[PDB]
C-alpha cells in the first residue's frame, strides 16, 4: 500500500508538471 | 540506473508526503495521503507501512530512505501485484478500466484541479488501445515510465 501510494504521488506531481 | 531528474522528482513526491517540510514523513502524514487515497488505514497499518521504508528504525522516512525504496524498486521487475493495488485506488467502481472522472477524482484528491480538457490529455496520453480508457497493462506503463 504505501509503496502503491508512492508511485501514484510521484506520477501525480509529474502530472501537474 | 537513477539518473539527476528522477532524483529531483522523487524529491518533488516525497515533499508531498512530508507536508510540513521538516524533513520526515510521519505516520500522521503517512495518514493524510492515505485518506485522500480512500483508504482508511489504523495506526498499527501505518506504522507496518512506514517499517517498509524506514530503514534506521526510528519510526519515520527521510529522504535517503525514501529514495532508496524508490530507486531499488524502479530496478526491481517483481512489483507487478503492488501496481495492481495502485490501479484498484483509480478504478473506483472495479470494472478493469479507469476513467476520465475516476482519474480527475484521485488527482483533485491529492490536490490538483484539472479542466475537462485536461484529464482528457491525460487518458489520451497513457490510452494505448483506444477505448479512450486505461486497462491494467496501459497502467503499469504509466507508474513505470
Ligand atoms: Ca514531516
Ligand atoms: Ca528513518
Ligand atoms: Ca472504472
Ligand atoms: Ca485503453
Amino acid at each position: 500500500k504505501i509503496y502503491a501510494a508512492m508511485m501514484i504521488m510521484d506520477y501525480y506531481k509529474q502530472s501537474k508538471v | 540506473q537513477l539518473t539527476e531528474e528522477q532524483i529531483a522528482e522523487f524529491k518533488e513526491a516525497f515533499s508531498l508526503f512530508d507536508k510540513d517540510g521538516d524533513g520526515t514523513i510521519t505516520t500522521k502524514e503517512l495518514g493524510t495521503v492515505m485518506r485522500s487515497l480512500g483508504q482508511n488505514p489504523t495506526e498499527a497499518e501505518l506504522q507496518d507501512m512506514i517499517n517498509e521504508v524506514d530503514a534506521d528504525g526510528n519510526g519515520t522516512i527521510d529522504f535517503p530512505e525514501f529514495l532508496t525504496m524508490m530507486a531499488r524498486k524502479m530496478k526491481d521487475t517483481d512489483s507487478e501485484e503492488e501496481i495492481r493495488e495502485a490501479f484498484r485506488v483509480f478504478d473506483k467502481d472495479g470494472n478493469g478500466y479507469i476513467s476520465a472522472a475516476e482519474l480527475r477524482h484521485v488527482m483533485t484528491n491529492l490536490g490538483e484541479k484539472l479542466t475537462d480538457e485536461e484529464v482528457d490529455e491525460m487518458i489520451r496520453e497513457a490510452d494505448i488501445d483506444g477505448d479512450g480508457q486505461v486497462n491494467y497493462e496501459e497502467f503499469v506503463q504509466m507508474m513505470t515510465a
